[PDB]
């Protein structure tokens, strides 16, 4: 389930561009899935920010852009806002046991 | 947008069972798929399970199996997770969520295995204590 | 009297552009959906369905047959849905096997839980010849195929011994 | 239009296609350039298209209608789909088969 690796906290000034990585294995973008990212933010559910590695949902700022190489990704985000601080999420599929959906660990991103 | 409404807050004992349902408004009650995601307090997301009410087709992740029962009624556009012998670890936030990488058809059934949460419930947290 | 088993165009990296992760109920295997193991059902990414083109050189010194399909959907929304288009065709040439192929959108009794069809075709891919597979939607792709070696005295029986 | 063969016999279906001479006879009878026929059951399936071309008379005619058939097996749906040019079945036969029988050619 949490088996996509994430960085427990990744940060930056405001105005400063940081990014987000997110490690799977061959069952998950390994068996070429594709990573999906959640922006949460306390008290509510985490809503979809990048689908399909690269693209966005209508109403999602230019900051936010994701990409995918080999069995890893990563989430982009350049010029931090106060607002942008949040719980960031990766998601995919996994293909053994059966297959499953899952979840990154989940990044902590702090503007400075 | 697309609303999953969700039951509310409920508090269950040890050995009991919970029940926890999603409506669809707004949805069309269609041929997509419902999922369920549960969050610890102080946790990240673990997916438990999904259907999809126009072919009757669960699905669980191994963690749950033999505990979750996942089914549908599209008479009331409704969706429901079961989740038996509950202790306190499965204190949690549940949410509903509606993909949008799927989109079936009234005919057979295909996937591509991928997909992504488009529309989330607002969350049921369910308490377990004595 | 034998063969290998190899992959002829390898799914984490022949399609970069296309979603090779498809399966159907049709084809579950203990419990969970699937497809054929020698077969990739090839269907768009991000919105698109990118012209296709590959080839195999066979190096094998041997035959090779190799097994492809092409999809036959229910009807226009599945069609869409899937390759992004209402005109698509599939081509196989190799330097002597010619075939165009075009899907035929249609309503059909249910098979399997099926309205559309996967029909099935091959063909034998002499030593030092290339195959060429065109596509833009519809594709069944080779994923394995067999390096093909004769013997005699065998044949097929058919028996509950 | 289907049927269902709940005859508990293979039926024997038959049809024919319209492949007129010209434009403007396809156009008088069917309203449209381009018509389709489509014929399917579980295991059968075929898609004529019409072809205009001009021919030697034969009987007088300049077009040709081509005949097709298939068995449909007991249990099975047959599906018929066009927008022009189909010649339908009417009639259709429940088939009982039976052993020594054989055609001969004679004028005894
Ligand atoms: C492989 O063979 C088994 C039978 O040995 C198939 O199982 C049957 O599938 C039909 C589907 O229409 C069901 O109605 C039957 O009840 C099933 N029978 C049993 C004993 O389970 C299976 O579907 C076949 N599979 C594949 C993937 O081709
Ligand atoms: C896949 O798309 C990229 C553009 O995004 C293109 O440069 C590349 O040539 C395409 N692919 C293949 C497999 O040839």
């Amino acid at each position: 389930q949490s088996v996509l690796t994430q960085p427990p906290s990744v940060s930056g000034a405001p105005g400063q561009r940081v990014t987000v990585s997110c490690t799977g294995s061959s069952s998950n973008l390994g068996a070429t899935y594709e990573v999906h990212w959640y922006q949460q933010f306390p008290g509510t559910a985490p809503k979809l920010l990048i689908y399909g590695s690269t693209n966005r949902p209508s109403g999602v700022p230019e900051r936010f852009s994701g990409s995918k190489s080999g069995t890893s990704a990563s989430l982009t985000i350049t010029g931090l806002q106060a607002e942008d601080e949040a719980d960031y999420y990766c998601q995919s599929y996994d293909t053994s046991l059966r297959g499953f959906y899952v979840f990154g660990t989940g990044t902590k991103v702090t503007v400075l | 947008q697309v609303q999953l409404v969700q039951s509310g807050a409920q508090l269950r004992k040890p050995g009991s069972s919970v029940t926890v349902s999603c409506k669809a408004s707004g949805d069309t009650f269609n041929s997509y798929s419902i999922h369920w995601v549960r969050q610890a307090p102080g946790q990240g997301l673990e997916w438990m399970g999904r259907i999809i009410p126009v072919f009757g087709m669960t699905h669980y992740a191994q963690r749950f199996r033999g505990r979750i029962t996942v089914s549908a009624d599209k008479s009331t556009r409704t969706a429901y997770m079961e989740l038996t012998s509950l202790t306190s670890a499965d204190t949690a936030m549940y949410y509903c969520a509606r993909d949008g990488g799927d989109k079936f058809h009234s005919s057979g059934h295909f996937e591509t295995n991928q997909g992504y949460f488009d529309h989330w419930g607002q969350g049921a947290l369910v308490t377990v204590s004595s | 009297s034998s063969f290998e088993r190899f992959e002829i165009f390898p799914k984490e990296s022949s399609w970069p552009n296309h979603t090779v992760t498809g399966v159907s109920a049709s084809c579950s295997h203990n419990g969970k959906s699937s497809f054929y193991r020698n077969l990739l059902w090839l269907t768009g990414k991000n919105g698109l369905y990118p012209n296709l083109s590959k080839s195999y050189v066979n190096n094998k010194e041997k035959e090779v047959l190799v097994l492809w399909g092409v999809h036959h959907p229910p009807n226009i929304g599945n069609q869409r849905a899937l390759y992004h288009t209402e005109n698509a065709y599939v081509s196989v040439v190799s330097s002597h096997y010619s075939r165009r192929f075009t899907p035929e959108i249609a309503k059909r009794p249910k098979v399997r839980d099926q309205e559309g069809r996967i029909n099935y075709y091959w063909t034998l891919l002499e030593p030092g010849d290339t195959i060429i597979f065109e596509a833009n939607g519809n594709l069944i792709a080779p994923w394995y195929a067999f390096a093909l070696s004769r013997g005699f005295g065998s044949g097929i029986i058919t028996s509950n011994a």
